[PDB]
DNA sequence: TTAAGCAATTCGTAATCATGGTCATAG
DNA sequence: CTATGACCATGATTACGAATTGC
């Protein structure tokens, strides 16, 4: 953020975050001279860029999507269409353009609180009534389907614990709480979304029955 | 850059803020990430001193970290030996070494 | 192995015709009771609800649940290759994933389409049962023209249902106007009423919402405390089709 | 109230009960029982004249993404 | 306050839908005399004289001499939701800057009441002269349409020569020239060409295709001229009083 | 009262132009 | 009910202004 008359001058991102202050903090903003840190959340202001910008720690809790096609088509695309082009020919540009079209294929993502009370089929993903995982015509293939996916809970299982007790080691204490929301370590919300991730995977598997008593 | 100044006549300032700021080009300028790119690593407290004495305690063990982590910045990255080098080879004073730039030397 | 043969094809290009400018992309259930869909319009704010009933089919046949991604958009090119008088016959294996489509003309003149599906990972939502509180059932094409004719005005418009009848209202920059309607077949406007309603709801979802306007003669208006309204036509044994969009807060 | 959310906030910081900023605030109360460290009967008698309010049955730092 | 009905009230739809592409204002003169409204152009070559006896209304309040205007391709986008069989009635308080229209409907089901604001005027006026019109032709109106809008693809300017046996449009254009002529045909679709005196002048045939845009507004078509002078077409507003399109003439 | 200098590649952001698509009118 | 014309927007391309690095 540098000398406030040249930006100013032209709109643009970091200069929209800064003078733009938050209701909790009127005494807490950048300066003139610092360096502002921001992220591109998805809306439909084509128009501008300078529109979508958001702190980190405010989308952190205030839990905003990610454009994922800004991230696509404008950071990543052109640096690699840069250095991919002199080993080859521009069947290069298509091979790169190609390997994207075999892996864009597969996205994930005031009516939309009203959901839920059912879920879809885990093998061909047809919603239907009642609490079930498989579905009728693929109810057959359902001792692959559950061997499918508790390797992925396993895989959760095993990455919750080396994060949660590095905390304790880079604290120095293995007896009282963790208290560092530090914003520069990466260790800090990669911790947050193994929860969530961990509170979603157990549940599916819930769908199918226990494998066992639990009051004997 | 817009600073304040306040007086001491006697003795000298070296804010390790401005020394990293004006010769280290990096892409954040806290101390956890200069202490992380060079060693290795607010409502919460109003709460650890409202309450009892071991979280006191525990608030000035981690105030003494605070005000300890500049000294080993200061003597590791070699930054006053430096300095009195710049001024003996100069001639200009030591406090001219953060508060100009390269016409008076 | 699906197949199924129905001879009214107006009906199916009609259905056609509600979605292909609300929706681009779906997936259709198909099932042993029926063929029936749910789906959210590209804006997150609305909901279609599709039934039609096992019985109404004059040749069903359906070995397997299925479950088909069609691109809406390409599907709507192909249905207007086929005369309103024409029989539509689906053939589907439950190996591959390209449909036929043959129509039959009442006359010398077969036609049949291969379309390619594509595989989707959408998510599938519903509703719950409840009671709404004021039923409005009136003719289509003065809601159709009452909504076209608010709509040059301002953007929303409250709905207001009282005793003997509705009453709408809309504003904007040239001023503002109602249109009321009163308690007196099918060109009647029936109202019960329980606890009297005033809400607000956006024109571009309503006008929308007319499109499918030739699938029958009377709608049916479905309201409660701050439950998304819902609009409601019926199929001539055949089905049912739903709209369902929320109320601004 | 005001001074009855004092107390509470002082049996959430003393460390003769456990480490407590993950669980509720009763189940830390039992807890101290169970091993009988010497829970007392005050903090048990704000939990009981009160319904489910969050700003009674809740650590201190239930918010605050830790 | 004002307070004026109309049954069959499909006339004001026709006139505001051949008054919003001319003009975009208008003096709306409410008199014991009933609607008038003079008007000029916004090009400086035509004139607008509306005029609405009360005796061609059904019933009828007026205790103000309102001198009003109105923005009227707003208030013709107001008149495009209501039918035509329907009932246009307009209320007005002489203190309160608004237009109120209701309308009813036949079956009575469906009501409509819609406001419109208002906005101060202060719109020139100047008086027409009366005199000689050398020419005055009654004709069908879409057969005149027709044949104006069959010389508007040919070019852009007409000249008109009126004389005793036949009348004589003609026109110039990329491709050439063209002319029809007219004669007298021996009670709607009947002609006539009364003449004293032939002439010859130049109109513009733009001008004919937006003074048309009330063809379905009579009976007949009125189109009275002399030398020198606006001419006037006529549409005679069956029952209610008439509508009167003057155009300055050309040099 | 004090300040090291300029050349830029380069990409982003904004504005303008072109092209089609949809809606409304008129025949 | 279709066909034609007008309007409106939307998308793409080109030109200019700005953080960082090369000297
Ligand atoms: S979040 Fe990162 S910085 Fe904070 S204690 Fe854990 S490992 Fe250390
Ligand atoms: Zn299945």
């Amino acid at each position: 953020l540098t000398r406030a008359a040249s930006d100013y001058a032209g709109k643009q991102a970091h200069v929209e975050l800064a003078e733009r202050m938050r209701k909790r903090d009127p005494g807490s903003a950048p300066s003139l001279g610092d360096r502002v840190p921001y992220v591109i959340i998805s809306a439909a202001k084509g128009v501008a860029a300078y529109m979508k910008s958001e702190d980190p720690l405010f989308v952190l809790e205030h839990s905003l999507p990610i454009d994922t096609q800004y991230y696509l088509e404008q950071q990543l695309a052109k640096p690699l269409l840069r250095i991919f082009e002199p080993i080859l020919g521009e069947g290069r540009a298509e091979a790169v353009l190609l390997r994207g079209d075999h892996t864009r294929c597969k996205t994930v993502l005031g009516l939309l609180a009203f959901a839920k009370r059912r879920n879809c089929c885990i093998g061909c993903r047809t919603v239907l009534s009642h609490q079930g995982a498989v579905c009728e015509f693929c109810q057959p293939r359902e001792s692959e389907l559950y061997q499918k996916e508790v390797s992925h809970l396993n895989a959760l299982e095993e990455r919750f614990s080396r994060l949660w007790t590095q905390c304790q080691r880079c604290q120095g204490s293995l007896h009282e709480d963790v208290i560092c929301t530090s914003r520069d370590c990466p260790i800090f919300y990669m911790r947050k979304k193994v929860r969530k991730d961990l509170e979603d995977q157990e549940q599916l598997l819930r769908r199918f029955g226990p494998p066992g008593p639990e009051a004997w | 850059r817009d600073t304040k100044v306040v007086s001491m006549v006697g003795r000298v300032q070296m804010d390790m803020l401005q020394v990293l700021l004006r010769e280290y080009k990096l892409r954040s300028y806290t101390l956890n990430a200069v202490s992380f790119h060079f060693l290795g690593e607010h409502s919460i407290i109003t709460d650890l001193q409202n309450g009892n004495d071991q979280t006191r305690r525990r608030l000035a063990v981690y105030c003494l970290k605070d005000a300890y982590l500049p000294l080993r910045l200061l003597e590791r990255l070699m930054v006053l030996v430096n300095a009195v080098e710049m001024a003996r080879v100069t001639g200009v004073p030591l406090s001219y070494l953060l508060s100009r730039g390269q016409q008076v030397k | 192995m699906f197949e199924a043969r129905l001879v009214q094809g107006s009906i199916l290009k009609k259905v056609l015709e509600a979605l292909k400018d609300l929706i681009n992309e779906a997936c259709w259930d198909i099932s042993s009771s029926g063929v029936n869909l749910q789906s959210m319009d590209s804006s997150h704010v609305s909901l279609v609800q599709l039934t039609l009933r096992s019985e109404g089919f004059d040749t069903y046949r359906c070995d397997r649940n299925l479950a088909m991604g069609v691109n809406l958009t390409s599907m709507s090119k192909i249905l207007k290759c086929a005369g309103n008088e024409d029989i539509i016959t689906l053939r589907a294996e439950d190996n591959a994933d390209t449909l036929a489509l043959v129509f039959e003309a009442p006359n010398e003149k077969v036609s049949d389409y291969e379309m390619k599906l594509m595989d989707l990972d959408v998510e599938q939502l519903g509703i719950p049962e409840q009671e709404y509180s004021c039923v409005v059932k009136m003719p289509s094409g003065e809601f159709a023209r009452i909504c076209r004719d608010l709509s040059h005005i301002g953007d929303a418009v409250v709905i207001s249902c009282a005793k003997d009848g509705v009453k709408f209202s809309a504003s904007g920059e040239l001023g503002n106007g109602n249109i009321k309607l009163s308690q007196t077949e099918e060109e009647a406007v029936t109202i019960e009423m329980n606890e009297p309603v005033q809400l607000t709801f956006a024109l571009r979802y309503l006008n929308f919402f007319t499109k499918a306007t030739p699938l029958s003669s009377t709608v049916t208006l479905s309201m409660s405390a701050d439950v998304p309204l819902v609009v409601e036509y019926k199929i001539a044994d055949m089905g049912h089709l739903k709209y369902y969009l929320a109320p601004k807060i | 109230e005001e001074a009855e959310l004092e107390l509470l906030r002082q049996f959430d910081l003393a460390w003769q009960y456990g480490p407590c900023t993950g669980i509720t605030r009763l189940q830390r109360w039992c807890r101290a029982k169970q091993m009988g460290l010497e829970p007392p009967p005050e903090v048990w008698q704000v939990l009981k004249t009160h319904p489910g309010d969050p700003r009674f049955q809740c650590s201190l730092w239930h918010l605050y993404p830790l």
